[PDB]
RNA sequence: UCCUUAAAUAGGGAUGGCUCCACGAGGGUUCAGCUG
RNA sequence: ACCUCGAUGUUGGAUCAGGACAUCCCGAUGGUGCAGCCGCUAUUAAAGGUUCGUUUGUUCAACGAUUAAAGUCCUACGUGAUCUGAGUUCAGACCGGAGUAAUCCAGGUCGGUUUCUAUCUACUUUAAUUCCUCCCUGUACGAAAGGACAAGAGAAAUAAGG
C-alpha cells in the first residue's frame, strides 16, 4: 500500500531514478479513488524536484496468497502516455501484473526477472 | 510421526464435524499432491501453475519462515532474495494450483517463526535458486540448525528482543546493549509459562486425527 | 423549448396549443420557435 | 427454532416431513437469514463508523464520542439518529449466495461467502429472491428432495461445475 | 485457429516494415511467442494493430477472452497481449532505444 | 584479446547458419541486427570485455534463453 | 479560411469595503476582501479542428468575483481556452500575435484584469480605518483575425 | 527577484552603522530519523 | 434598538450533520450558430454523491495533484453542558505612532485557567452508487480528423449490511 508521502524505490534503468538527490522519491498522488496504491496502480512521484508518473511493481504490504511480498516499495517510472522512462527493470516483477486491468505489457517487456 | 500442523485444530467452540469434513478434503487432496514433511526453517521449492500464463509452471525456492493457518486454508510463507530484492510468498498448501512441493533441505530452526529474517542480514535469507536437494537418512531425527543470525541496525519490523517473541536464533549481544536487554526484560511475564489453564493439550485430538489418516490410507 | 411568460408566434407555421395545462408554441418548420408558457 | 417460509400452494408439504441438504443443488443461489453476532452496547465509533475525534492536539475527554447530535434550531433529536446502543443480535439476510456443493451424507450445504451469525447458530436458508434468480427453480426438487423416492441415490458430494474438486489432478491453465 | 502463423501472415499482408519473432522458453512465465514489429508511423501502427485485433476477434476462440490494445495514447509504441503471444508494435527509434531483442534473447547478458 | 581469435568468427558463422533457416522473422533485419551487434562494438574493446561479449553471443547462439524463429 | 472573432478578457472583481466587529472588539478594523483577478483567455491549436467554420461570437473570459466580508477574497475568473486548427495565423489589426502550428500550441489572447483591493489591503499602522475600495481593473479586449 | 516545496500569506538571501563568542524549557524554519 | 447585560465571548477547525433547489456530478428531455464528439442554452429531477495537500488562525484565496463532480445556500454566519483556543478578547512585554505625562492605539510580535455528577423533553437497529476496460465497434456519423448510441460482460472503488 503506497499512499501519499511514502518513500518509494525506483527499480528502473532511468537517469531520474538512478541519479542521487538529497530527497528520496515520494509519492505525491495515487491514481486511485482511495489513495491506496497496490501493484499495478499508478502514482505521481516527486523525483529530483520533478513530478513524474510511475507504476507500482511491488510493496511490503502483504497481498493475496500466492503473490510476492517485497522488502521495498518498488516503482517503475512511466511517461504520461505510458512508455516506461527506463529501458530495463532489474529486480523481480510479479507475474500477477499481466492479468490486471490496465496496460502492463511494456513494463513486462522491460522486466528481466519475474516472481 | 510428523502430524502436519494444519490438521491439529486451534481450540474453539467450532463443531468437530467441521474438522472431520475439512480433514477429509485435505487428505483426499494429499492423495493427489504429496505434501512432504517440513518445518519452519527448511528450504522448499514450490512449483505452481500460473493462471496468468497458459498452463505454465512457476518455481519459487525459499526458506519456510512461517507455518500458519489450519485446515484446508493452511499456508506456509517462505522467503528469499532475488537480485538483492527480498521476496516472500505465502503459499496455500491445498491450493489446486500448486503442482509440487519439494523439501530441498529439511531442517528445523531454533525458532518456530523466522519472521526476524526480514531484519537479519540479507545473507541469512539468500538461497541459491538452483541448489540441489540434500538427502536425509530414512531413520533420522530432523536436524536442528542452531544458527544464530546477525541483525541489521536496531530499527526493526518487530521488537524481536522482547520476551513475548521468545526468539532464540538472534545474536542479540552483538546488536543490543546490556541496558537494552535489561529494558526489554520489563515485559517478561514469568507467570505466563506457569498458568496451567492456558496450555492446549492436543494428545487425544492428535490420536483421533492419526486414526482418521490411517483409515484414509 | 424556451420559457416565455408571453407566447408569440414567429413564423407562419408556429401554432399555439394548450397541452398538459399550459400553452405552447409548436412549429414544424422551425423547431427553434418552440415556446412554453 | 421454527421459521416460517412463504410458499405457493403447489409446494405444500405435509407436516412432519424431513428436509435434507439435497433440497438445494449446486449452482443454485440462496438467501441466508440469521441473528448477527451480538456485540452488546457499543459506542458510536464501532456501531456506526463515526470518525471520532483526534487523539492529541488538546482534545479533552472526547476521542470516541458522537459530535453534535443535531442542529440547534430543531431543539430535539430526530428519530433514527445514530447513537450508541446495542449492536448486533438482530436478524439480517445475505442475498444471492451461490451453493457451491452439497454433502448429502452429512447434509452440508456449502454457501458462497459469509453468513450472518456465529458458528453453531441456526440460519434460515431459502431460494434466493433476487430477480436474476427468479425462475431457476425448474430443475430443483420442487416440493423438496425425497430420499425415500430413491429415483437415483445421490453421490456423497454434489459439486458445482466450476469447483476444483479435491482429488482431481492438479489444475493446469492450459 | 489463431496462431503465430496467422500473426505473421497478417503482418506481412499489411506489410510491416520489419518483423521479428522470439520463441520464449516455457520456464519464463510470460508467453510463447514475442513478436516485435516496426512501422512507418503511428497511423500505420494503429491500423495494423486494429487489423490484427479484428482478425483475432473474428477468427476463432470464442471461449478465449477478448484482448486489450495497449499504447493507444502513445504514438511510438503499441502492444497487444494475446493468450500465448505478445506483439510489440513500434517505430525504429523506439525499437533501437529499447533493444527488446537483446532483452528477450539475452535475459541477463546485456545492459 | 578474446577467448580465441577464431571463436568470434566461428560464432558469427554459426549465427548466419542458424539464420539460413529463419522462417517467421525478417531475414534482412536479422542480418542487419547481427551486423550492428558485431560491428558497432567488436572493434576496440578492452581485453576484458571480450570474454563477456563472446559469452553472451554464445548464449544467444544456444537460444535456451529465447531463440529467434 | 479567414475569420474575425472578438475576445474579451475577464474583468477583475471589485474589492470590498467592510469593517469587522465582534463581541469583545467592537472596532475590529477593515474587513474587506480583495477582488479576484479576471480570467485569462487563450487560443489553443487542435489537429481535430479543420478550419474556422466552428467559430463563434465574443469569447468572454470569466470575471473574478468581488471581495467579501471577513476578508474573504474573490475567486479568480476561470481560464477560457479557445481552440483552432493547426497552422493558424492569429493577427490583431495588422500586428501578428502568433503563428500557431504545433498540436496544443497555446497563446494568451486577452489577459484578465487584476482584482480590486479591499479596504483591509490599505490597513497599516498609519491607516487604521481605510474605506478605499479599488475596483477591478478591466481585462484586455480585442478583435482577432484568424487565417489558415 | 532568487533558494527552499509538487504546491511556500511560512523560512532564508539578494552619536549612528555594524560585529551573535557563548548561553536560552525564548520565538521561528529545516535535513534525517522516529513514531497510532 | 424590539427580546436577552441576576455566568451564554467570537472566528475558524474537529464530530455529526437536518433541510432548500436557485443542480456541481449522476438521470430524462426541447433547442442550437448540435454532421459525430463536443460544447452553449432551457425544462424536469434533491434518491445518491459532492477529494487530498503547501502557505496562512483563517473562513475565502492562490498554488499542486485529482475527480463524474469538487454546487449555491439556510440551520443562533447549525453544532464549545461534544471537542479545540490558532486569530481576536483579560492581567506581562516589545516595535511603530499619538500624548507634557498618565496612558492610549480598528496596527505588527511573543505569552496567556475553556467548569458542569443530565432532573425534564427529544433521541439511542427506518430494493446501492459511480467510474473504467471490453462487446456492440475505429460500427453509426463524418471528406477526413475524429468518434456514438442504446444493450451486455468484466474489473475495481466507495457506501450499506455481515
Ligand atoms: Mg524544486
Ligand atoms: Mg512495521
Ligand atoms: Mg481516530
Ligand atoms: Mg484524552
Ligand atoms: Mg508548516
Ligand atoms: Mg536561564
Ligand atoms: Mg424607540
Ligand atoms: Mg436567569
Ligand atoms: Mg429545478
Ligand atoms: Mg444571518
Ligand atoms: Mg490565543
Ligand atoms: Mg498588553
Ligand atoms: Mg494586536
Ligand atoms: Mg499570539
Ligand atoms: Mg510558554
Ligand atoms: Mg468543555
Ligand atoms: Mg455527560
Ligand atoms: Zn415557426
Amino acid at each position: 500500500a503506497i499512499q501519499k508521502m511514502t518513500r518509494v524505490r525506483v527499480v528502473d534503468n532511468s537517469a531520474l531514478g538512478n541519479s542521487p538527490y538529497h530527497r528520496a522519491p515520494r509519492c505525491i498522488h495515487v491514481y486511485k479513488k482511495n489513495g491506496v496504491g497496490k501493484v499495478g496502480d499508478q502514482i505521481l512521484l516527486a523525483i529530483k524536484g520533478q513530478k513524474k508518473k510511475a507504476l507500482i511493481v511491488g510493496h511490503c504490504m502483504p497481498g493475496p496468497r500466492m503473490t510476492p511480498r517485497f522488502d521495498s516499495n518498488n516503482v517503475v517510472l512511466i511517461e504520461d502516455n505510458g512508455n516506461p522512462v527506463g529501458t530495463r527493470i532489474k529486480t523481480p516483477i510479479p507475474t500477477s501484473l499481466r492479468k490486471r486491468e490496465g496496460e502492463y505489457s511494456k513494463v513486462l517487456a522491460i522486466a528481466q526477472n519475474f516472481v | 510421526r510428523f502430524l502436519s500442523p494444519e490438521f491439529i485444530p486451534r481450540r474453539g467452540r467450532t463443531d468437530p464435524l467441521k474438522f472431520q469434513i475439512e480433514r477429509k478434503d485435505m487428505l483426499e487432496r494429499r492423495k493427489v499432491l504429496h505434501i512432504p514433511e517440513f518445518y519452519v526453517g527448511s528450504i522448499l521449492r514450490v512449483t505452481t501453475a500460473d493462471p496468468y500464463a497458459s498452463g505454465k509452471i512457476s518455481q519459487f525456492l525459499g526458506i519456510c519462515i512461517q507455518r500458519s493457518g489450519r485446515g484446508l486454508g493452511a499456508t506456509f510463507i517462505l522467503r528469499n532474495v532475488i537480485e538483492g530484492q527480498g521476496v516472500e510468498i505465502c503459499f496455500e498448501l491445498y491450493n489446486p494450483r500448486v503442482q509440487e512441493i519439494q523439501v530441498v533441505k529439511l531442517e528445523k530452526r531454533l525458532d518456530d517463526s523466522l519472521l526476524y529474517l526480514r531484519d537479519a542480514l540479507p545473507e541469512y535469507s539468500t538461497f541459491d535458486v538452483n541448489m540441489k536437494p540434500v538427502v536425509q537418512e530414512p531413520n533420522q531425527k530432523v536436524p536442528v540448525n542452531e544458527l544464530k543470525v546477525k541483525m541489521k541496525p536496531k530499527p526493526w519490523s518487530k521488537r524481536w528482543e522482547r520476551p513475548n517473541f521468545n526468539i532464540k536464533g538472534i545474536r542479540f549481544d552483538l546488536c543490543l546493549t546490556e541496558q537494552q536487554m535489561k529494558e526489554a526484560q520489563k515485559w517478561n511475564q514469568p507467570w505466563l509459562e506457569f498458568d496451567m489453564m492456558r496450555e492446549y493439550d492436543t494428545s487425544k485430538i492428535e490420536a483421533a486425527i492419526w486414526k482418521e489418516i490411517e483409515a484414509s490410507k | 423549448f424556451k420559457n416565455k411568460t408571453v407566447l408569440k408566434k414567429r413564423c407562419k407555421d408556429c401554432y399555439l396549443v394548450k397541452r398538459r395545462g399550459r400553452w405552447y408554441v409548436y412549429c414544424k418548420t422551425h423547431p427553434r420557435h418552440k415556446q412554453r408558457q | 427454532t421454527v421459521k416460517i417460509f412463504n410458499i405457493t400452494d403447489n409446494a405444500a408439504i405435509k407436516p412432519g416431513t424431513p428436509l435434507y441438504a439435497a433440497h438445494f443443488r449446486p449452482g443454485q443461489y440462496v438467501d441466508v437469514t440469521a441473528k448477527t453476532i451480538g456485540k452488546g452496547f457499543q459506542g458510536v465509533m464501532k456501531r456506526w463508523g463515526f470518525k471520532g475525534q483526534p487523539a492529541t492536539h488538546g482534545q479533552t475527554k472526547t476521542h470516541r464520542r458522537p459530535g453534535a447530535v443535531a442542529t440547534g434550531d430543531i431543539g430535539r433529536v430526530w428519530p433514527g439518529t445514530k447513537m450508541p446502543g446495542k449492536m448486533g443480535n438482530i436478524y439480517r439476510t445475505e442475498y444471492g449466495l451461490k451453493v457451491w456443493r452439497i454433502n448429502t451424507k452429512h447434509n452440508i450445504i456449502y454457501v458462497n461467502g459469509s453468513v450472518p451469525g456465529h458458528k453453531n447458530c441456526l440460519v434460515k436458508v431459502k431460494d434466493s429472491k433476487l430477480p436474476a434468480y427468479k425462475d431457476l427453480g425448474k430443475n430443483l426438487p420442487f416440493p423438496t428432495y425425497f430420499p425415500d423416492g430413491d429415483e437415483e441415490e445421490l453421490p456423497e458430494d454434489l459439486y458445482d461445475e466450476n469447483v476444483c474438486q479435491p482429488g482431481a489432478p492438479s489444475i493446469t491453465f492450459a | 485457429k489463431f496462431d503465430i502463423d496467422m500473426m505473421v501472415s497478417l503482418l506481412r499482408q499489411e506489410n510491416a516494415r520489419d518483423i521479428c519473432v522470439i520463441q520464449v522458453p516455457p520456464e519464463m512465465r510470460y508467453t510463447d511467442y514475442f513478436v516485435i514489429v516496426s512501422g512507418t508511423s503511428t497511423r500505420h501502427l494503429h491500423a495494423m494493430a486494429f487489423y490484427v485485433v479484428k482478425m483475432y476477434k473474428h477468427l476463432k476462440c470464442k471461449r478465449d477472452p477478448h484482448v486489450k490494445i495497449e499504447g493507444k495514447d502513445t504514438d511510438d509504441w503499441l502492444c497487444v497481449d494475446f493468450g500465448s503471444m505478445v506483439i510489440h508494435l513500434m517505430l525504429p527509434e523506439t525499437r533501437e532505444i529499447y533493444e527488446l531483442e537483446k532483452l528477450w534473447t539475452l535475459r541477463s547478458y546485456d545492459d | 584479446a578474446p577467448w580465441s581469435r577464431e571463436a568470434v568468427l566461428s560464432l558469427y558463422r554459426a549465427l548466419l547458419r542458424q539464420g539460413r533457416q529463419l522462417r517467421y522473422t525478417d531475414r534482412d533485419f536479422y542480418f542487419a541486427s547481427i551486423r550492428r551487434e558485431f560491428r558497432k562494438n567488436q572493434k576496440l574493446e578492452d581485453a576484458e570485455a571480450r570474454e563477456r561479449q563472446l559469452e553472451k553471443g554464445l548464449v544467444f547462439l544456444n537460444g535456451k534463453l529465447g531463440r529467434i524463429i | 479560411d479567414y475569420r474575425r472573432v472578438l475576445v474579451c478578457g475577464g474583468n477583475g472583481g471589485a474589492g470590498a469595503s467592510c469593517f469587522h466587529s465582534e463581541p469583545r472588539k467592537e472596532f475590529g478594523g477593515p474587513d474587506g476582501g480583495d477582488g479576484g483577478n479576471g480570467g485569462h483567455v487563450i487560443l489553443r491549436v487542435d489537429q481535430q479542428v479543420k478550419s474556422l467554420s466552428s467559430v463563434l461570437s465574443r469569447y468572454q473570459g470569466f470575471s473574478g468575483e468581488d471581495g467579501g466580508s471577513k476578508n474573504c477574497f474573490g475567486r479568480s475568473g476561470a481560464v477560457l481556452y479557445i481552440r483552432v486548427p493547426v497552422g493558424t495565423l492569429v493577427k490583431e489589426g495588422g500586428r501578428v500575435v502568433a503563428d500557431l502550428s504545433c498540436v496544443g500550441d497555446e497563446y494568451i489572447a486577452a489577459l484578465g484584469g487584476a482584482g480590486g483591493k479591499g479596504n483591509r489591503f490599505f490597513l497599516a499602522n498609519n491607516n487604521r480605518a481605510p474605506v478605499t475600495c479599488t475596483p477591478g481593473q478591466p481585462g484586455q479586449q480585442r478583435v482577432l483575425h484568424l487565417e489558415l
